């Protein structure tokens, strides 16, 4: 939480800086995070009372009045905040001081009326949100003193975050303790004399199931004054700490809480029916709470209840009843302890989360309730009216926390943490965190105090030893280990070489969240059942991704927006698809992604402004999947994939079977909202194609080669690939390189066919070929061009 | 117009052919990985070295048969071309006190051209010297590297050798179909002259180092025929190497 | 042992930024680990910020899994990439990584 | 195995990897060769006419007998050795030092290291769609900036 | 990317190795194992996004 350093200075004060202090926190592994002064600086502002409070008025909601300090002559002196009652003790800025917001104190008459010199109130000062207006001190101030000095306002709230073990350090006891433990320093704590009953023996009080609540302490105190003014210190502390000063009784349970750990809360004994039952709520049962609406109660929830009705949420919260009103007289103090495993879920469920659950959940020492209940009954008749009554404790030997013995091995600890930290400086370090240990030879034995809920085992044990010693002065060394090498296959292929690769091909990597609009990917993939995820981030962040697709054209849309579409972005990252087959739910594989629309390349003074078309995509991948992995063997046949163009679009092969797509995505999905001009895009299932050929060095030949170009002549509906493809099979020893490098149609070709000119070189290893050898081997190619297809003449 | 603006998705694409890099590069580059998990520096030295780094730091010295044996291209009585990178050995070793850990890839330059010979080639030296370093850990490191190299396909030998700057030398030597059996790289236990006149205190430090041949490395795991192709760079040859 | 742990990471953040400090060896609380710590760095734009945490391995965790915490010991970290990367190269709004502005892609060339 | 230290190596993010360069000249379309550090001195001086070079005494042959000045001369030979064979359009590069005799270096040299290429013939070898036109200054220079610390600076590159 | 392969290159040396998880996970291994379990403020703290009562 959030305290005030001279209220831990109170109870322990190093000689060390503000900044030092902080430091040194934060090593102790609860993190500092924030450090205000409680006001705004100035001088000259001082306590002194208003003797004479004259009228006026001749100016209507003014009072004209007679001031008095120290340092005589009275100071007359003008005000209309209108709580500016007769003999009021009052903070009051002198003729020359200086406000925050640094404004001039100055003399000058206010309506015709006396001149300077503001009286003050608590906004017009730094410390934020007004009362009425003009602060109103507790009578006997020093006439004459600074209220810097009065009130102690050269003072820090000092915020901090608490990881939930050690929940001991969520009052400020705690926190002083743990700041005690490091500077060697002993705790001073407040004087805390227990009460003395004086009325009636009080109330019926059963727990129903001790195990979640083993100690309850209960304290009737009858007749108080409710509408008591929580006086300034109090309002003061409380404030420093980061709460709304609300009440008086509400307010006394805050302050006991903030200082000691302990969340009180009180009653209205007039309206409790025969006794309070502690109990678990029955499955459903009801119950109003201190804000408006109700809540249905599962039956593993603790209930401070009455005999026939629930009341309030077991160490969490209240009811729009039972708490504290405008006609209670008397009430009951609960300060208990409750078992956090039957505190943990609970606030949540119903989406709350107070003080009290907080401190509930994570552990409150169950040897504080005492102490808190005298703290709580003294501060109470002190404040308000009323006599006190019975602690009424109602404690369980057995389900109250259970303290264990660790025993801590000299070996395990220089073992764990590798660095000797002297026998005689860990028995300390250990005693004065709390504990009750015996030095037993290469060994301690430790008793856990009761407020520490995170030592259990012995590692819990050199946490402490460590975060004591100094983290800072544990030194560093290097770890001593064997060097093996670790299995290497020259044959798999690494993504970031691809990275690489394709990024040298003009790309820019991106990274795009894996879960997307469920309503966008269904432009997408339709209707392709998505895995859903119930209570996102948002609407539109809800569907695990099947395509990087959709964060792909998501991602040039968003640019496209910021005026600049020229775009070329891939992505690597999984797809979840939804398989009854996969190890759990969805087929989780890696994948390559990547989309490239508009200019071919930007404004360039020699190079065409050609937009980029699909075999711009084709050899860009070509390039990839490839003469990087082995090639040769993929193939790309065409395929309808719903969202993207049938005519120019295919299906990635590789012997045999799909690993991806590529197209440009269909027109009417490019108008759904999705922006200007055709767009590219491919997907890889990346596993399937990250592994390529390593090599064998083969002959190489110091004959001369020959080319053949062959006219094959073929219908429109015979694939291109195919043709090549076909040529080196019946290929054999040899011709060594087939090349598409022409296609013709029209004019002089069969319409509906087309001309494809190929040229065959030939080499051997052997022989320099013979003239006919050549025509032969150029025949078997020609002659099983048109077993398949047909053939093949002119263009 | 969905039909009727159908292409041939099978025609080849736009691009330049790839480029790899050529076979010793990439054996290279494998090694350094390799080594590079061991935590073994990358470093390099001059290819026109002096008496002193070449031979007689390394405890040749001069009137060693050695200097004729590398088939040294000298330029004066004074100026030599590095023989091996293990220059660098005794160049690393004076500017920093051990606990070193370094390779360190060159190329070295002789004097014959042969099947399985070329007047350049190169090298890669590896270095470890720190109180604790032995015989079993040398043979310890190269097994688990050549494991990895070959990935065990071959039949290598580790034999006892002679360094003047190492001892215990040892080679090791890999059979590949030929031939036979290949020289691949060359080590030892650093010599205590060599610690010595290098500044090291041998009776505190100890340490073991190694030369390979790449080209050798090359030749056996892609089976080139032939060493002297490694530098004639045949566009043809080189390719199939991409 | 944890001085390994500490060794560990100077020397990767002695790497990772070139010695823009400052920095924190300062502890924490994972359930996973014991003891266990975090960094935190600065570099201005404001307060600390959390960029790793880290422990020697919860003893439960170790036999949760198969291995004996009698006989051995182990260090874990988790680190956190874009505020890493946030800090590094003075990225402001962290949100800014997963927008994809092609302007704020390109200077990372 | 070896016990040792697991210490760390001291990086630096704006040191360039020749590696990297290699790849991006790859990804261009370039082929690494390693051509002989020692040329032929008859045509070394055709290229480098007069600034003249570290001679070898008893040499391999006295093709081979003089230490480059540069890639260039290995570099053409490579192109020629090729072209006479008979694969015209060779595009490849190489790195590797050159030795320039400096009296103020160690030793008489000053070996540096270069990077080196040569590109020739046509653009994008023969294709169905694309332009059949031969290789020109641009292209080399597009290459260049594409190497050019593009992977770095870039833009203090004055050509 | 960059700091990561950054970072992989610092670890790659000391010897470390690359593994993966899937990214979807469950109970048992995002938190039971990991010393957690069930009813421990780490699950709905970590800010946790839940496909049912265990994927
Ligand atoms: N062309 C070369 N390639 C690789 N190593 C060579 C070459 N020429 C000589 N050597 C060296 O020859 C030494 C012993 O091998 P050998 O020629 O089988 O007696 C090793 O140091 C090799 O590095
Ligand atoms: N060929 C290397 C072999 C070697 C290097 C380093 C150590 C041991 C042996 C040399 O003669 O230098
Ligand atoms: N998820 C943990 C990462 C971690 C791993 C190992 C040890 C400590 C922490 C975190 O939030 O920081």
């Amino acid at each position: 939480m959030k305290f005030s350093e001279l209220w831990l200075r109170e109870w322990v004060n190093p000689a060390i800086d503000s900044d030092a202090l902080a430091n040194q926190i934060t090593m102790a592994g609860l993190e500092v995070d924030g450090v205000e002064p409680v006001a705004g600086s100035f001088h000259g502002v001082v306590v002194g009372e208003v003797v004479e409070c004259a009228q006026h008025p001749n100016a209507d909601k003014l009072r004209v009045t007679k001031v008095n300090v120290g340092g005589d002559r009275l100071l007359d002196i003008v005000c209309g905040a209108p709580n500016c009652r007769q003999g009021l003790r009052v903070a009051v800025a002198t003729i020359g001081a200086v406000l925050p917001g640094d404004f001039k104190i100055k003399a000058a008459k206010l309506r015709g009326e006396p001149s300077e010199g503001m009286l003050c109130s608590f906004s017009e000062l730094g410390i934020s949100d007004d009362h009425s207006g003009i602060i109103e001190l507790p009578a006997d101030a020093p006439i004459g003193t600074d209220i810097r000095e009065y009130l102690k306002l050269d003072d820090n709230t000092i915020e901090i975050s608490v990881t939930p073990n050690r929940a001991d350090c969520l009052g400020i006891i705690g926190v002083a303790r743990d700041v005690a433990v490091l500077n060697q320093l002993p705790l001073v704590q407040p004087e805390i004399v227990p009460v003395g009953a004086t009325i009636d023996d009080t109330l019926p009080i059963t727990v129903e199931a001790p195990e979640a609540c083993p100690r309850y302490l209960g304290r009737v105190v009858k007749g108080i004054n409710v509408k008591a003014p929580t006086p300034l210190w109090m309002k003061e502390k409380l404030r420093r700490c980061g709460i709304r000063s609300i009440d008086a009784v509400v307010d006394v349970t805050n302050y006991v809480l903030l200082e000691l750990g302990q969340p009180m809360h009180a009653f209205d004994k007039d309206r409790i029916e025969g006794g309070i039952v502690v109990r678990m709520a029955k499955e459903g049962e009801t119950l109003v709470l201190l804000d408006g609406t109700e809540a249905k109660l599962n039956a593993d929830t603790l209930v401070i209840a009455d005999h026939n009705k629930a009341l309030a949420m077991g160490g969490i919260f209240g009811g729009e009843h039972s708490g504290v009103n405008d006609e209670t007289q008397n009430v009951l103090l609960e300060c208990a302890f409750f078992s956090p495993l039957s505190i943990t879920g609970r606030a949540r469920r119903h989406g709350l989360h107070t003080d009290a659950s907080h401190r509930y959940e994570r552990g409150v020492d169950p040897a504080l309730q005492h102490k808190a209940m005298e703290r709580a009954t003294r501060l109470l008749i002190d404040i308000c009216g009323g006599e006190a009554g019975p602690v009424i404790d109602i404690t369980n030997e057995a389900t109250l926390p259970k303290r264990a013995t660790i025993t801590l091995r000299r070996s395990k600890l220089d073992r764990l943490i590798g660095h000797h930290i002297a026998d005689e400086q860990v028995t300390d370090i250990l005693r004065r965190l709390g504990c009750e240990v015996t030095e037993g030879k290469d060994e301690w034995q430790a008793v856990a105090p009761s407020w520490r809920f995170d030592m259990e085992i012995e590692e819990d044990l050199v946490e402490e030893v460590a975060r004591v010693y100094g983290y800072n002065n544990i030194p560093d060394e290097p770890v001593q280990a064997s060097l093996i090498m670790g299995t290497h296959r020259e044959a798999d292929l690494s993504l970031k070489r691809v990275k690489t690769l394709l990024n040298d091909k003009g790309y820019q990597e991106v990274i795009t969240y894996s879960f997307v609009d469920p309503k966008v990917q269904q432009m997408i993939h339709p209707g392709v059942e998505a895995l859903l995820l119930p209570s996102p981030i948002s609407v539109e962040m809800s569907a695990m991704r099947l395509s990087l697709w959709t964060g792909l054209l998501a991602t040039v849309v968003y640019n496209q927006n910021r005026q600049q579409n020229r775009v070329r972005i891939f992505e690597s990252g999984l797809r979840f698809v939804p398989d009854t087959q996969a190890p759990l739910g969805i087929r989780q594989d890696l994948m390559l992604a990547g989309v490239i629309c508009g200019n071919r390349y930007e404004e360039h003074w020699n190079l065409a402004k050609e937009t980029v078309d699909f075999y711009d995509l084709k050899g860009d991948l070509e390039s990839v999947l490839d003469l990087t992995g082995k090639l040769n063997e993929v193939e790309f046949r065409a395929e309808a994939n719903p969202a993207l163009h049938p005519g120019q679009s295919a299906a990635i092969y590789l012997k045999g079977e799909r690993i991806g797509f590529v197209g440009v995505v269909h027109p009417e999905l490019e108008r759904k909202l999705d922006l200007n001009g055709r767009t590219l895009v491919f997907e890889l299932e990346w596993n399937k194609l990250a592994d390529r050929v390593v090599p064998q060095a083969r002959e190489i030949s110091r004959f001369p080669a020959n080319r053949r170009d062959i006219a094959v002549v073929v219908a429109e509906n015979v694939p291109a690939a195919d043709i090549l493809s076909e040529c080196k099979k019946v290929g054999v020893n040899q011709v060594v390189g087939v090349n598409l490098f022409d296609v013709y149609r029209g004019k002089g070709v069969a319409e509906g066919y087309k001309s494809l000119a190929i040229s065959l070189i030939l080499q051997d290893t052997s022989r320099t070929l013979e003239e006919e050898e050549i025509a032969a081997t150029v025949a078997k190619c020609v002659e099983a061009l048109k077993e398949r297809f047909q053939a093949s003449l002119r263009d | 117009r969905l039909a009727a603006e159908t292409i041939d998705v099978s025609l080849p694409g736009r691009r330049i052919e790839n480029g790899g890099l050529h076979p010793v590069t990439r054996t290279i580059d494998r090694i350094e990985s390799f080594f590079g998990e061991l935590g073994f520096t990358v470093a390099t030295g001059p290819e026109i070295e002096d008496d002193y780094h070449n031979f007689d730091a390394l405890n040749i010295p001069g009137h060693h048969p050695a200097r004729a044996d590398h088939d040294t291209f000298w330029f004066d009585t004074t100026r030599l071309l590095r023989t091996q990178t293990s220059g660098v050995q005794i160049r690393t070793m004076k500017a920093q006190q051990p606990p070193i850990r370094i390779i360190a890839p060159g190329r070295v330059y002789r004097n014959d051209y042969d099947q399985t010979h070329t007047p350049m080639f190169h090298q890669m030296e590896g270095l470890i010297v720190d109180t604790n370093i032995s015989f079993t850990n040398l043979k310890g490191t190269l097994h688990d590297f050549l494991r990895n190299f070959f990935e065990e396909d071959l039949q290598i030998r580790f034999r006892p050798s002679y360094f003047p700057f190492t001892e215990p030398s040892a080679e090791v030597d890999v059979m590949g179909k030929n031939g036979k059996w290949l020289e691949v790289l060359g080590c030892g236990m650093v010599h205590p002259n060599v610690l010595r006149n290098v500044g090291i205190d041998p009776e505190v430090y100890s340490g073991f180092a190694f030369g390979m041949g790449m080209e050798r490395l090359t030749m056996l795991r892609y089976g080139v025929t032939d060493l002297r192709s490694f530098f004639e760079n045949d566009l043809r040859f080189l390719k199939q190497f991409k």
